[PDB]
């Protein structure tokens, strides 16, 4: 029973919650709304502001997550050095307005449709920008994608400096098609490709994956499986204590 | 009693509610104005979920409090 289903907001939310408890540097940044390809650099932006009051000790400027006490938010703000900034993605949209109406019209029918979860690690300790696309370039060129990245790492270097110097650096992750034998395991592949990198932030397993499709897809559902079964009776809306 | 809904989108829905009011009759007052099935939603208010059987009172709810509906998306 070798089943991939697409994971929505909550599992995977889920997902991130339960990642914290095994690196406690993970924020489980709230999915419901997750970012989108048009506002993800404004979303980091607002948290580094924000982790930079807790650490002169001023009052936070918000948004506040939902299911978190404002206590525990600002807690988290001090512990973390690794945010998982999930976007979700559709072609047809073209403005960060059209899409938050494209998600809620998809929400409400509970279709997949042609949407996408990307992933943006943005891991404060190594200053690395690292960009997962499991379809390699749904949204555009990787090289594309690359340039965007690297103006913006430039503008993290102002927001967010370091006691020394070191720039933020790119990395696209993948460097070909990596979700074949199924269109619908995006939010898995992401999940996975992160739980690769906080065992390993060099981490090379993308190159090392099963050729045939069948195999590859396998072996992705034994994660899905054992990560269904880790995740079912944790606390449901709820953050884990930072 | 007026109190607020904020989507995902940011927008938000205004209903006319009491205190006595069940966490179900308020998803049928959402279905009305959004057409969205009361199945499919969940509803927050102070960090917690709001549970069906309950009713408004028992989360001391007030006059323009703002609860957070949450949907689940798929991709
Ligand atoms: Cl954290």
């Amino acid at each position: 029973e070798a089943l991939v289903p697409a994971w929505d907001s909550d599992i995977i939310f889920k997902a991130l919650c339960y990642f914290h408890t095994l690196y406690p540097g993970l924020i489980p940044l709230e999915t419901f709304p997750p970012a989108t390809i048009f506002n993800f650099k404004q979303k980091i932006i607002s948290i580094l502001e924000d982790k930079k009051a807790v650490l002169r000790g001023e009052p936070i400027k918000g948004p506040l997550p939902i299911s978190c006490s404002k206590e525990n938010y600002r807690r988290h703000l001090q512990r973390t050095t690794l945010l998982p900034v999930f976007m979700w993605y559709h072609p047809t949209p073209k403005t960060l307005s059209d899409t938050m109406q494209t998600m809620k019209q998809l929400a409400i029918k509970g279709s997949v449709g042609a949407s996408h979860w990307l992933l943006v690690i943005v891991d404060i300790q190594a200053r690395r920008l690292v960009y997962f696309d499991s379809l390699y370039n749904y949204v555009m060129p990787p090289e594309n994608m690359k340039k965007e990245l690297q103006s913006f790492a430039q503008q993290l270097d102002q927001v967010y400096p370091a006691y020394d110097s070191k720039k933020f650096s790119v990395k696209i992750a993948a460097k070909e098609v990596i979700q074949r034998g199924s269109g619908s395991s995006c939010g898995a592949w992401c999940c996975q490709f992160l739980h690769w990198y906080l065992k390993d932030p060099l981490t090379d397993a993308l190159n090392d994956l099963p050729v045939d499709s069948v195999e590859r897809h396998e072996n992705l559902a034994s994660f899905v499986q054992a990560a269904e079964a880790a995740v079912q009776d944790l606390p449901e809306l709820s953050w884990p204590e930072a | 009693m007026q109190i607020f809904v904020k989507t995902l989108t940011g927008k938000t829905i205004t209903l006319e509610v009491e205190p006595s009011d069940t966490i179900e009759n308020v998803k049928a007052k959402i279905q009305d104005k959004e057409g969205i099935p009361p199945d499919q939603q969940r509803l927050i208010f102070a960090g917690k979920q709001l549970e069906d059987g309950r009713t408004l009172s028992d989360y001391n709810i007030q006059k323009e409090s703002t609860l957070h509906l949450v949907l689940r998306l798929r991709g």
